[PDB]
């Protein structure tokens, strides 16, 4: 409720979407840096966006300290002004830029505990995210990193009813999604999760497919190709194929050579095949990977 | 498994719980408004669901709608012809939140037999997204009741839909249904789905889980069994209808219990 334009000076751009553009810029009165998001609605013909809708009403709800938080709205007749708390890096330049030599463990390990905590907070709260992707996870100069970009997320019922399909950018999304099921849930959020976690040790993508078949084909070469015994009812699914090739699942310390016992035990149970055994942000939050953990 | 999200349905079910009471529309707000009635509300609601039947839009969308309906009309007073202009207005924004493709501004816009025009809708959308500060995640009847589904031993079409159904006509009718927070509507007519057509009650699992029994629940019980008898004389009608297609197992047709047994 409380802001309005007059109160703000934009510093510099820092982003963009097709949601708008996004400016660093200044609270003149309380010194406060924030992230503006515009969201233009004389250009739209229908009115107010559903992304925004959306984008607005959850980040309304969810006050946790690893979700980027939304301050205000600015809602005039002409434009839609989202404030936000601003974070200098997201964990992609972070990785391209400073992680040369890699990320080391310790930071590793609380990016992704912190990770799983902002999650665990949108599925308790009837929250997916549904593209968690490093360019979506901002960082600050304190070492939080924080889930941002709700603009492709959806408030679900239980138990879930059938939502957009070939939601989540190709690279994060969960096979569940890619065979075309009827359903999907928060596993698919842990999936993406899965995919950063591979990214984060190594900084290359895990599965950096150029097409839905693509996609699965690189999943199922690294995993192996799920049968009716590591995932059941998979052969029945829409997309499912007969033809696929049957490839056998390697020694997942194979996968992601310098992870640790403890590393790769957790890195499989986000990447499992059945969405039913994939482990919940909830759970993650206690494997022993994290035992040793520090926020650097 | 994972589509029932066992590791958080107990946290949701205790959030929506917190929010229905945010989310909750003024009781009394009728004998406020100078200019409308239940009647021309429950007029108001019977045509949205005429809409959604129409577009084919979820259940979820109409329910919403109504929400925002009734939470706009408890701080703005609006004049008998500018009601269904918030109704579109709501059923709008209920679309952009709840469905994978929401009918274009322009289908509101025919659907109003051009009543209104396309900016007199979008003015209002952004009037009643100022009104309700964009607090759209609002709790529903229906988001309850799946919930309570998961506890039928073992589960049943019938008793789904006949819920449902009867969840649905409780939007019509705010008198005296305002009164009532979703999540104990949704407990009212899963109980007497559940008594209409298998003859159980109310099971002692969603007692645990929600801490209502049927005492609890009475008062909401016995106007909900009254609605049920009366429905095939209430003036709207749209309700029936649609209960009465196969996707609904045409569970209007069934008929209600005489008496409930305490």
């Amino acid at each position: 409720g409380p802001g309005s334009m007059e109160n703000f000076q934009k510093v510099e751009k820092i982003g963009e979407g097709t949601y708008g553009v996004v400016y660093k810029a200044r609270n003149k009165l309380t010194g406060e840096v924030v992230a503006l998001k515009k969201i233009r609605l004389d250009t739209e013909t229908e009115g107010v966006p559903s992304t925004a809708i959306r984008e607005i009403s959850l980040l309304k709800e969810l006050n946790h300290p690893n979700i980027v938080k939304l301050l205000d709205v600015i809602h005039t007749e002409n434009k839609l002004y989202l404030v936000f708390e601003f974070l200098h890096q997201d964990l992609k330049k972070f990785m391209d830029a400073s992680a040369l030599t890699g990320i080391p463990l310790p930071l590793i390990k609380s990016y992704l505990f912190q990770l799983l905590q902002g999650l665990a907070f949108c599925h308790s709260h009837r929250v997916l995210h549904r593209d968690l992707k490093p360019q979506n996870l901002l960082i600050n100069t304190e070492g939080a990193i924080k889930l941002a970009d709700f603009g492709l997320a959806r408030a679900f019922g239980v138990p879930v009813r059938t939502y957009t399909h070939e939601v989540v950018t190709l690279w994060y999304r969960a096979p569940e999604i890619l065979l075309g099921c009827k359903y999907y849930s928060t596993a698919v959020d842990i999936w993406s999760l899965g995919c950063i976690f591979a990214e984060m040790v190594t900084r290359r993508a895990l599965f950096p497919g150029d097409s839905e078949i693509d996609q699965l084909f690189r999943i199922f070469r690294t995993l192996g190709t799920p049968d009716e015994v590591v995932w059941p009812g998979v052969t029945s699914m829409p997309d499912y194929k007969p033809s696929f090739p049957k490839w056998a699942r390697q020694d997942f310390s194979k996968v992601v050579p310098p992870l640790d016992e403890d590393g790769r035990s957790l890195l499989s149970q986000m990447l499992h095949y059945d969405p039913n055994k994939r482990i919940s942000a909830k759970a993650a939050l206690a494997h022993p990977f994290f035992q040793d953990v520090t926020k650097p | 498994g994972v589509n029932e999200v066992p590791d958080y349905h107990e946290d949701i079910h205790t959030y929506l719980r917190e929010m229905e009471v945010k989310c909750k529309p003024k009781v009394g707000y009728m004998k406020k408004q100078p200019d409308i009635t239940n009647s021309m509300r429950a007029i108001l609601v019977d045509w949205l669901v005429e809409v959604g039947e129409e577009y084919k839009l979820q259940n979820e969308t109409l329910h919403l709608a109504v929400n925002y309906i009734d939470r706009f009309l408890s701080s703005m007073s609006v004049l008998r012809g500018k009601l269904q202009l918030v109704g579109t207005a709501a059923m709008l924004l209920a679309s952009k939140f709840e469905e994978i493709y929401p009918p274009e501004v322009a289908e509101f816009v025919y659907i109003t037999d051009d009543t209104y025009t396309k900016k007199q809708v979008l003015r209002m959308e952004h009037l009643v997204l100022k009104v309700l500060a964009f607090d759209l995640a609002a709790p529903t009847i229906n988001q309850f009741l799946t919930q309570y589904f998961l506890h039928q031993q073992p589960a049943n079409c019938k008793v789904e839909s006949l819920a449902m159904f009867l969840g649905e006509l409780s939007l019509i009718d705010a008198d005296p249904y305002l009164k009532y927070l979703p999540s104990v509507i949704a407990a009212a007519a899963f109980h007497l789905a559940l008594y209409t057509v298998t003859g159980q009650s109310w099971p002692e699992s969603l007692v645990q889980k929600t801490g209502y029994t049927l005492e609890t629940l009475k008062p909401c019980l016995l106007d909900l069994h009254q609605t049920y008898l009366r429905a095939p004389q209430h003036a709207q009608q749209s309700i029936r209808e649609k209960y009465k297609n196969s996707k609904y197992h045409g569970v209007s047709l069934l008929n209600p219990p005489e008496t409930l047994n305490v």
